[PDB]
This record gives structure tokens, C-alpha cells and sequence, in this order.
């Protein structure tokens, strides 16, 4: 029931890649674990301001605290898999 | 080439009118030379004298230190934040560091700055410091490209910008220096280049008292 926020810039290629990759992971190797909320910083920059986001894409585990962050298009799958295990 | 007055004592005189409007000026200098003071005073003077809102983008200092440090100069930045005329945009590093898992850029940062400019109707921006951004990321290539993209966007929005430096390429560059002379401090400012326009050449002395006070020109 923990919450992930993915901060993307629209349909730019790093963000398209990151979202495809992450949906694949969360439907397979992490099937039950996280809730995913996607935040488009091109549409809602004010939310990037609130959450203090600089890099795009940014994956953040936001609930339960503490908040922990990974940046990048997640094309390094094993680093992402390892990172999500540790936040779970 | 139109210029925006700084009202920093002496500066509009040695720069012949102030800073080139709608462009980035680089303020370069080692630690302790007054770069942050120049950046803050540009926005403060902007708001209090011309009613031009400012955005201070900080990549290193906490906004709480920027506020508390401006006090000794008689500048109440919290009042101008409460009034909606100044916004400090906190892009300082997160204490847990940056964990990389693929390619990225700094789109969110550039969209935040753009949003802030529109929300606050800002026409002056200070960024402090370009150097700190590079230190934040083991990806100099990403940062260098994003600073250009940012400068490009700021200029298309029409704002006038100071970027401080201790990388970036500019045709507007101001150098701050602080030399130890025996046991006294000799501070100088030099306008190195100003975008195909006219300015006084060489180092001029300044002092810090209620701002930067340039003299002997
Ligand atoms: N109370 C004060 N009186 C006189 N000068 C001050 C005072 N507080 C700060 N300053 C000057 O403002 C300078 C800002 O310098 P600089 O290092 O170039 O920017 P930054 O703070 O971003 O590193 C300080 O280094 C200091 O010399």
C-alpha cells in the first residue's frame, strides 16, 4: 500500500521509457507492493515545486515516510529492482 | 543595447547604464568576493526601487540563510516574500544525495523556474551558483546542456538574469576579487565584457556597507 510518484516530462523519450519500464516491473516482479501516481511536470510544475524535484524522470517513494528518490529513465533495470526491494 | 539599472552604487556608472536587458550576466569570483551579495542586491533593488518582482534560485544556500544574512544590510527579504514580490526557489541538494538509474535531464528545474516567473510576474532572476549545480551531479554533460537551455528560456521570457560562478559561455561577464593586503581586504569589481556595448575598463575598488559601494571611477 506504499506510494510511488513518478515525475515525467510529458511524452519526451526518457519519460516514456521510464513509465513503460516501471509499469512492467510493478505488474511482474512487484505485483502487490506499490501504488503508482504519475505527475507530469510540464502540466503541473507547481507540484514539482512543492515536492522539490529537479531531475527528470524522478521516481520517489513518498508514503510511508521517509521519502527516497531515484533519478533517471530506469533503463538500468537491476539497479531499479534492487532499489525498490529496499524501499519495500 | 538597452540596459536595466542595478542601483548598486557606482555600478551603473562603470557599466554605463547597468546590465544588458533580457540577457544573462555572469558574475565570477572566488569564495568570499561578494557574488551572493551582488545577486541579492540586484533583486532587492529591483523590487524596492522599480517594483520589478524577482526570483532567487539557490543551488546551495538554504533560503533561511539567504534571508537571515540579508538582514545586516537592512534588507527585509521576508517582507518582500510575504508581499509576493520575491520568491526564493530552493534547488539546493537533497541531503540523501542523487541515486542514478538511467539517463535524465533537469526538465523539472527549468519548468519550475518558468512557472515561478509567470506566477510572480518576475523580470529579474538571480541564480546562485552555476558552480554548485555542477557539484550536485556526476554528469557534467547534462548540467552544461541544461544551463544553456535555461539561459535560452530565461531570455525568451524577457527576464534579466545574474548567474554567479566560482562551464557557461557568456558575452556579459563581471569579475569580483578580494585581495589580502597585509591584514586588510582590498575588494574590486571589473566589467570584463559587456554584449557589444560600452563600459569602463579595469578594476574599480568597492566596499561592503549596506550593499556593494563602488568608488573611484
Ligand atoms: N555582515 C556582513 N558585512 C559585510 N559583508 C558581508 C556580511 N555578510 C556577508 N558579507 C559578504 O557577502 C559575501 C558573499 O560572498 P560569495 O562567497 O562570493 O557568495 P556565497 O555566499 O554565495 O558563497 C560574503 O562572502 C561576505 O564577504
Amino acid at each position: 500500500t506504499a506510494v510511488l510518484k513518478l515525475y515525467v516530462a510529458g511524452n519526451t523519450p526518457n519519460s516514456v521509457r521510464a513509465l513503460k519500464t516501471l509499469n512492467n516491473i510493478l505488474e511482474k516482479e512487484f505485483k502487490g507492493v506499490y501504488a503508482l501516481k504519475v505527475i507530469d511536470v510540464l502540466k503541473n510544475p507547481q507540484l514539482a515545486e512543492e515536492d522539490k524535484i529537479l531531475a527528470t524522470p524522478t521516481l520517489a517513494k513518498v508514503l510511508p515516510p521517509p521519502v527516497r528518490r531515484i533519478i533517471g529513465d530506469l533503463s538500468n533495470r537491476e539497479k531499479v529492482l534492487i532499489a525498490l526491494r529496499l524501499l519495500a | 543595447v538597452k540596459k536595466i539599472p542595478t542601483m548598486i552604487e557606482g555600478f551603473d556608472d562603470i557599466s554605463h547604464g547597468g546590465l544588458p536587458q533580457g540577457a544573462t550576466t555572469l558574475v565570477s569570483g572566488t569564495s568570499g568576493t561578494g557574488k551572493t551579495l551582488f545577486a541579492v542586491q540586484f533583486l532587492y533593488n529591483g523590487i524596492t526601487i522599480f517594483n520589478e518582482p524577482g526570483i532567487f534560485v539557490t543551488f546551495e544556500e538554504s533560503p533561511q540563510d539567504i534571508i537571515k544574512n540579508a538582514l545586516s544590510f537592512g534588507w527585509n527579504l521576508q517582507s518582500l516574500i510575504d508581499q509576493g514580490k520575491l520568491f526564493i526557489l530552493d534547488a539546493s541538494p537533497d541531503p540523501d544525495g542523487q541515486e542514478v538509474a538511467g539517463d535524465f535531464d533537469l526538465s523539472a528545474l527549468i519548468e519550475r523556474i518558468q512557472y515561478a516567473i509567470r506566477k510572480y510576474k518576475a523580470t529579474r532572476v538571480s541564480i546562485d551558483s552555476v558552480t554548485a549545480v555542477f557539484q550536485q551531479y556526476d554528469a557534467a554533460s547534462v548540467v552544461r546542456r541544461e544551463i544553456f537551455r535555461l539561459a535560452f528560456r530565461l531570455a525568451q521570457l524577457g527576464v534579466t538574469t545574474i548567474m554567479t560562478t566560482e562551464e557557461f559561455v557568456s558575452d556579459n561577464v563581471v569579475i569580483l576579487r578580494n585581495v589580502l593586503e597585509g591584514e586588510r581586504r582590498r575588494r574590486t569589481v571589473e566589467i570584463l565584457k559587456l554584449r557589444g556595448t560600452t563600459h569602463m575598463k579595469g578594476e574599480y575598488p568597492f566596499t561592503i556597507n549596506n550593499g556593494i559601494n563602488i568608488f573611484d571611477y
